């Protein structure tokens, strides 16, 4: 059997287990910061404009672990190492 | 040898397949019903004390007809509320019959019933979740008309949502449906798996599974009425 | 096989619903409201005579 | 037959619970509902007793 | 064996795990995002509009994962990287 | 070997992973939506019907996800992609 | 080999996958509903009756999920699509 | 090859997963379910009956779908579907 | 390829996922009531006595739930059903 | 093939699948009841004393599964059953 | 067929792994230390600054493990232990 | 085919799940806990000094478990248990 093919089912396998961790993480992670900005808005309009540097910060952190994981990926899939 | 599936009594008419054993169970449930409905019909009094049946189903009304008020004026759905008592006591009547002691060998080693739960079929919770589905669809047609109605629907309360929505229309009936019949099909496959036991082993899982499985019947009845009430009043508003 | 595929039995078991749907909008759901209906009614009328059994008696004893 | 002979003890066994733990409940609240009803059924008839005499009272002063 | 269909199957596989792991992130999100509006809202009725800024944005951050995902499962699903 | 029993195999294994994430997403975050209804019911029982509108705004994006994850999973298994 | 016997392994596989992931959603979400249930009747403990309503709408919503995809692997493992 | 050989893996893996998420979703959802009869009972010792009545149900809506899994698990391993 | 080495591999994977997933429950569950029974022990340190019952119960159907697994476990790797 | 390489293969995957669960349940397990610790030690600090009494049970089941997994991994992989 | 592509397959499918539980990890942590924040910004708008100095040691803890996946991922993807 | 690539590739693997696995308890956890020292902090500024003992030792037993996984993942990729 041909190595390449064995090998890109390995690397197709592994970015699809990275995206979805990287999903997993980052729609659990948003929802939670998200939580917490509903609530903090909720309990008084005039943090709105306050509350939102924290929790882009917080966003910031979760994204881009993210964006991460889907940069290798593409290594994994378009460029894989020791495709051989 | 679970033998899941191979429905038996199965004949042919107008070039269609029909379940007989899953026909003989709904003809059974719906025997039961209308024998209490008739005897309610006879022993029925507003001026003496009201007897077991009449108690029965005067709780089964009162509790629909809370429900609707809650979701939506019965002044505005009163054919909700036969409706759901309907759909309540077919299930539930249904449901409990398979507690009834009628499994046996099959001659081969795999268990065979009797009665089986029509809710195990598809095509009993099909004919439910669609039925209700187009009841539930031609009342909203009615409230809001023909055109209105639609538009709503796709629209719902955020508009720019407006895939999600449709997409929310095609989940009712299919999660009415397939849920029932999940809990009940894997229920009869319980049953089957508990039958591999020796007799002197399979009567304690036996009894347990199936002293348990009367109340999930009864909430999967409950849960199929209050569903289809609240679907009703979300496709009636406005 | 695919005893998921859905049948002609569907129509069918729709029939028998339907029946017991009728069975039930006409002679149990009616009645039965019409019973909650006139308990309701009774109870209602009990705690009004009761109040015109006072304000009558109070009536008679100040006039 | 042995499969039936095992689901029909427990079935038995389903019974007996049944009937030491859940009919004694489920009865009592029967019970409890056909004396509310009787209650209220023979309140209305004090209360139309009582209203007969009141008016009887009324119609004597 | 056919490589090609080595590769296929490690494909779908692969973009059954991109998938999975965008549902989940993306049900858990905006289950937690819910959650959040519907305390708020039960807290105060008059905040529920004022409370649909913050929320659809946590929505919108969530669902982008989910979708990322979905682009990418077609990648791997319908033109599948390395199908020699 | 047949192929086509290849990517048969991973396609159902792949769709077996769809419908596990999008059921463990659907359930989490139902649960939690219901969690935060009954809450909100629990301490104002008038909010019995205000409630319901952000609710199954939650629960309808919720369910989405998972019958999207349905939608794929069947051209998974039905008609697999790639499938010679 | 046998196909068959390859298709049949990939959708035991996938069933497992689907059951799992249907069973850590319902179990999680049924938690979770209870909790919210408990809770509300401990703050209250005359509130039982009015939580029972909104308590089994989120358990039937949670019970969705779980029993689709029990429905779906009995489809998965006792009428295969795709089995050769 | 016997192709049974590789029914009975793929068996095993499936029954293994089931397993797997059902031992998960049980013991976390009992374990909420149990936080919130604990918090309850903290605060209102007098409720704990009263709080037993909705533990023991959320149980046996968790429990019941452990042991559903159990049973399909058992179906996987000792009547394996699709055995040649 | 003997046939029983596959079984045997099947097997010590399945045993693997039901450990796994015993394990995250238990932990999960265990982590969840205790946190409930240090929070109730906090702000009513009388209560620890009666606070114990209902622990045990959710830790007794929680551990339940892995000890259960531990058993099919020790089924799977060191009796594998289906074995020849 | 060699029969004991399949099967070393297998147990390894299973022994690397009870770490991976036991770390996720002692993990979450610990960060819980240390969530429990820290704010019953915030709310009194005075109460440290006798908050680490059922810190130290919770922990204490906690890590009992954690560990029991460790040794079973070890059975799987340095007294490997079924080989061969 | 050649040694190093199973090799490489699973060092794939090991990296993959690695990288899924690390962004999931990653993730969660992030947005839960973020709703501690928001939080307490909310109900405190002056503590802003204060609650930095906590906040980032927990990020920095999570975002350790994340990195220190992120380097054994490479290490099992571009330099594969074992390879021959 | 030489065993030892399969026995590679295999604890290859291993190694993945047995960091995936440490990875996401220990960010979780860790996440937890800092979760609970914010919240604290904001509550009570002055017990910041003592809310660092507690919070140590819970991420200490978190990281614990994580570095163990890490060191038997050294284990399973490095010297490999079972090759031959
Ligand atoms: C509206 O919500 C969205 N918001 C986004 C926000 C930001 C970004 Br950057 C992408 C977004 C993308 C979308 C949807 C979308 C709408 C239309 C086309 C494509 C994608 C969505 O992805 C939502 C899936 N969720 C609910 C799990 C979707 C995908 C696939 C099938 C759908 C079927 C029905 C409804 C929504 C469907």
């Amino acid at each position: 059997l041909d190595p390449n093919a064995i090998i890109t089912a390995g690397a197709l396998i592994g970015g699809g287990l990275i995206m979805g961790g990287g999903a997993i993480g980052a729609g659990i992670g948003d929802g939670i910061a998200g939580n917490a900005l509903i609530s903090g808005i909720a309990r008084q309009p005039e943090a709105q404009g306050r509350l939102f540097t924290p929790f882009f910060i917080t966003v910031g952190l979760v994204e881009a672990a993210y964006f991460i994981n889907l940069a290798f990926m593409a290594l994994f899939v378009f460029a894989t190492p020791g495709l051989q | 040898a679970i033998h899941v599936g191979h429905h038996t009594l199965v004949f042919e008419l107008f070039g269609m397949t029909f379940n007989g054993d899953t026909i003989l169970a709904t003809a059974v449930t719906a025997v039961i019903v209308i024998a209490l409905a008739f005897y309610l019909r006879a022993k029925v009094t507003s001026t003496g004390v009201p007897s077991g049946v009449q108690l029965f189903w005067e709780a089964l009304t009162i509790q629909m007809r809370q429900q609707i008020e809650g979701s939506i004026g019965m002044k505005i759905a009163p054919f909700v509320l036969p409706l759901s008592v309907t759909i309540f006591v077919f299930i539930l009547i249904s449901n409990w019959l398979a507690v009834l002691p009628l499994q046996y060998g099959g001659a081969d080693g795999a268990a065979a019933e009797l009665y089986k739960a029509p809710a195990s079929d598809i095509n009993f919770v099909l004919a439910l979740a669609l039925f209700v589905f187009v009841c539930y669809h031609a009342a909203g047609i009615w409230r809001r008309g023909i055109v209105g109605h639609p538009i709503k629907v796709v629209k719902g309360h955020v508009a720019f949502l407006a895939p999600i929505n449709i997409v929310e229309e095609l989940a009712k009936p299919i999660s009415l449906a397939l849920r029932l019949f999940g809990n009940i099909f894997a229920g009869g496959i319980l049953v089957a798996l508990i039958a591999m036991f020796p007799w002197y082993i399979q009567w304690f899982p036996n009894a347990v599974w199936k002293t348990f499985d009367l109340f999930v019947g009864l909430i999967q009845a409950f849960i199929f009425s209050l569903l289809t009430i609240l679907y009703f009043s979300q496709s009636m508003e406005l | 096989s695919n005893f998921l595929i859905p049948n002609g039995t569907f129509f069918a078991v729709l029939i028998i619903f339907l029946i017991v749907l009728g069975v039930i909008s006409k002679w149990v759901v009616p009645p039965i409201s019409k019973v909650l209906a006139e308990r309701e009614a009774m109870l209602a009328k009990t705690a009004a005579d009761n109040r015109k059994s006072a304000e009558q008696v109070a009536a008679a004893q100040a006039d | 037959m042995s499969i039936f002979i095992g689901q029909l003890i427990g079935f038995a066994v389903i019974a007996f619970i049944i009937v030491k733990w859940v009919v004694p409940p489920v009865r009592t609240l029967m019970r409890n509902q056909q004396e509310a009803v009787r209650a209220a059924l023979a309140e209305s008839a004090e209360a139309a007793k009582k209203l007969a005499d009141a008016d009887a009272m009324h119609a004597k002063a």
